[PDB]
RNA sequence: GCUGCAGUUAAAAAGCUCGUAGUUGGAUCUUGGAGGGUGCGCCGUCCCCGCCUUGCCUCCGAAGCGUUUACUUUGAAAAAAU
């Protein structure tokens, strides 16, 4: 229920109650379970995309993600079609830690590690964003109005299962960051 | 660019960006270790560890496969030997040089080339020395370089 | 340079004629490939350039010899890249 | 080898508009010098620019206009003490009236009017006009 | 340890007296030597080793008669050749602006080290404070030691 | 000749390289409406400030208290004559 998996320090609940009953109906099977059983959430939120279809952010212990990667693109297929009219994927909590000032005091805590570091964090959400493909690339772009936006390229093969998402991809960014996100298509070396 | 000489030469890898892969990769990191420790057993040098992997047997980059460089596998397995490769085919190096110009006391070229070579050595060890991996008070010296080597 | 390219999104052509160092955002131009010899059925990859003598899982065979470049794969011997 | 990065995203600038080149091709970059092209930016002396990610250290496109006679770097990084930045300007500005030298305080990479203004002072940077 | 007392007079702290006396256990008493000191202030934690220690040390800011008044200061221990006494380098910056960049300079400062302190090691960055003259060389006293296995350039441990 | 010199031929790059001191050193670790000064005749113009992750902990003050600095900033302390 509530108990198990939606745990991560608070309990609740609703989207995250139906989901795991989701997880439960999918569950039930064959090798389309066992496989699964070990997985389990932190939480879940919602945000939406422009014209109206919502998508749903499902978050994870980050040790677990290996597994999460496992199956991936046929849970993903299967939250999609039973909880359909939203976007659903996978991100893993990660703990961002503060560049230290000087006077912030300073009781020189434990280092910290660039696996820690914000930018780092980020570029993992970009990484987590989209999934099986790659990001090929990147670019950033001074527009005249003091604002940056960012040019993530992308692989080319098995993107469908991310095609048609990007815009959420985008607003779901946005939600995290606050910055601002563009996809684009290569290439192929010669 | 170069050190000691005129040389310009620009020349590398050019090391890949995509993130993760090959994909086409299957084995596993219980593999590649496991190849890894194997092969620097025989004796061979992480240098050569890579290469051999490299074309021999899928592995791009032993990085890729597992989140450590070849020499940190080494020395977390225990097979990390006495200093640095690189310091060591220094060291052979002026060996040799050493040994063909005791033989030969008419090569002025040579002379020349063993300073090179030795005060590359010198630079180097003050390097690794600030950096712990040499205990403070390492030197190389001709007297016990030959019988440092081998 | 007559004061017209798109340095942000040169051409693919020219581009790759270009240094592996002086591409755009740098990238090589070095492959892998799955290698045949009927005898066995399984299949070896192999790196581009290679140094190494490179053998087969079984037969001492060979599988090219090396070479100042790209590895001179030998005589009766098939191969497919390949991946991504 | 390689001391500073800036000055010589900023040669390298200067000689493509000289050319009379609309674009350029900056590396290897770094936050400095992203502040820098965007203190620029925000005045008209650049158009936008863009960066781009090897796996290294960066690649930045400029697209420029031709507003810009000059964007120079100061080396040192000479420190300025608020009575020295009204001897700095004229040394290296134009007019009394425009042209900015661009310095890094405590608070921030900044041109030295929105230093007058915050009224902090720190280590000089570099100029345009 | 070793024995302190070593020298041909009786060491001892001033005006702190014994008597020891009769009776069973001990014996006399135990600690068998009453002992002096106090925090020389400025935050400086009077470390264990002067209330545990045996030494001496008229010239210790804990157990001594020393105050501490007057600058306080940082070098880097330079030497640690003459017994109960260190050297330190002190850089410093000299600005020079008849045309403006000043070159780093340095001084070396004579200072007193109490017992109290060990591993006080050529490298060692300290921080000494003002006291009245000790010697005709030695303004300054040892008042803690700042450390660093860091410095990494080795591997320090506990 | 710092700012602000010249050195192919005018006065001036050591025959060449190694090299300690000294000097000099790549990228990369925090983000995404009103208060106060002086001009112009109740109105406004133009700075400056907290805003539309930002000292922790001890448990408002106090205290703990600083990771070191350089830097720069705001104060005091700053002989009169000049």
């Amino acid at each position: 229920s509530a108990k198990i998996v939606k745990p991560n320090g608070e309990k609740p609940d609703e989207f995250e109650s139906g989901i795991s009953q989701a997880l439960l109906e999918l569950e039930m099977n064959s090798d389309l379970k066992a496989q699964l059983r070990e997985l389990n959430i932190t939480a879940a939120k919602e945000i939406e995309v422009g014209g109206g279809r919502k998508a749903i952010i499902i978050f994870v212990p980050v040790p677990q993600l290996k597994s999460f990667q496992k199956i991936q693109v046929r849970l993903v297929r299967e939250l999609e079609k039973k909880f359909s009219g939203k976007h659903v994927v996978f991100i893993a909590q990660r703990r961002i830690l503060p560049k230290p000032t000087r006077k912030s005091r300073t009781k020189n805590k434990q280092k910290r590690p660039r696996s820690r570091t914000l930018t780092a964090v980020h570029d993992a959400i970009l990484e987590d964003l989209v999934f099986p493909s790659e990001i090929v690339g990147k670019r950033i772009r001074v527009k005249l109005d003091g604002s940056r936006l960012i040019k993530v390229h992308l692989d080319k093969a098995q993107q469908n299962n991310v095609e048609h998402k990007v815009e959420t991809f985008s607003g779901v960014y946005k939600k995290l960051t606050g910055k601002d996100v563009n996809f684009e298509f290569p290439e192929f070396q010669l | 660019g170069r050190m000691h000489a005129p040389g310009k030469g620009l020349s590398q890898s050019a090391l890949p960006y995509r993130r993760s892969v090959p994909t086409w990769l299957k084995l596993t990191s219980d593999d590649v270790k496991e190849q890894i420790y194997k092969l620097a057993k025989k004796g061979l040098t992480p240098s050569q560890i890579g290469v051999i992997l490299r074309d021999s047997h899928g592995v791009a980059q032993v990085r890729f496969v597992t989140g450590n460089k070849i020499l940190r596998i080494l020395k977390s397995k225990g097979l990390a030997p006495d200093l640095p490769e690189d310091l060591y085919h220094l060291i052979k190096k002026a060996v040799a040089v050493r040994k063909h110009l005791e033989r030969n006391r008419k090569d002025k070229d040579a002379k020349f080339r063993l300073i090179l070579i030795e005060s590359r050595i010198h630079r180097l060890a003050r390097y690794y020395k600030t950096k712990r991996v040499l205990p403070p008070n390492w030197k190389y010296e001709s007297s016990t370089a030959s019988a440092l080597v081998a | 340079m007559p004061l017209a390219k798109d340095l942000l999104h040169p051409s693919p052509e020219e581009e790759k004629r270009k240094h592996k160092k002086k591409r755009l955002v740098q990238s090589p131009n070095s492959y892998f490939m799955d290698v045949k010899c009927p005898g066995c059925y399984k299949i070896t990859t192999v790196f581009s350039h290679a140094q190494t003598v490179v053998l087969c899982v079984g037969c001492s065979t060979v599988l090219c010899q090396p070479t100042g470049g790209k590895a001179r794969l030998t005589e009766g011997c098939s191969f497919r890249r390949k991946q991504h | 080898v390689r001391m500073n990065v800036l000055a010589d995203a900023l040669k390298s600038i200067n000689n493509a508009e000289k050319r009379g080149k609309r674009q350029v091709l900056i590396r290897p970059c770094s936050k400095v010098i992203v502040r820098f092209l965007t203190v620029m930016m925000k005045h008209g002396y650049i158009g936008e620019f863009e960066i781009i990610d090897d796996h290294r250290a960066g690649k930045i496109v400029v697209n420029l206009t031709g507003r810009l006679n000059k964007c120079g770097v100061i080396s040192p990084r000479f420190d300025v003490q608020l009575k020295d930045l009204e001897k700095w300007q004229n040394n290296l500005l134009p007019s009394r009236q425009f042209g900015f030298i661009v310095l890094t305080t405590s608070a921030g990479i900044m041109d030295h009017e929105e230093a007058r203004r915050k009224h902090t002072g720190g280590k000089i940077l570099g100029f345009f006009f | 340890m070793a024995d302190i007392q070593t020298e041909r007079a009786y060491q001892k702290q001033p005006t702190i007296f014994q008597n020891k006396k009769r009776v069973l256990l001990g014996e006399t008493g135990k600690e068998k030597l009453p002992r002096y000191y106090k925090n020389i202030g400025l935050g400086f934690k009077t470390p264990k080793e002067a209330i545990e220690g045996t030494y001496i040390d008229k010239k210790c800011p804990f157990t001594g008669n020393v105050s501490i008044r007057g600058r306080i200061l940082s070098g880097v221990v330079t030497k640690m050749k003459m017994q109960r006494t260190i050297v330190i380098r002190r850089d410093y910056l000299h600005y020079i602006r008849k045309y403006n960049r000043f070159e780093k300079r340095h001084k070396n400062m004579s200072v007193h080290l109490s017992p109290c302190f060990r591993d006080v090691q050529i490298g060692d960055i300290v921080t000494v404070g003002e006291c009245r003259p000790l010697s005709k060389t030695v303004r300054f006293n040892v008042l803690k030691v700042t450390k660093a296995a860091g410095t990494k350039k080795q591997f320090q441990k506990f």
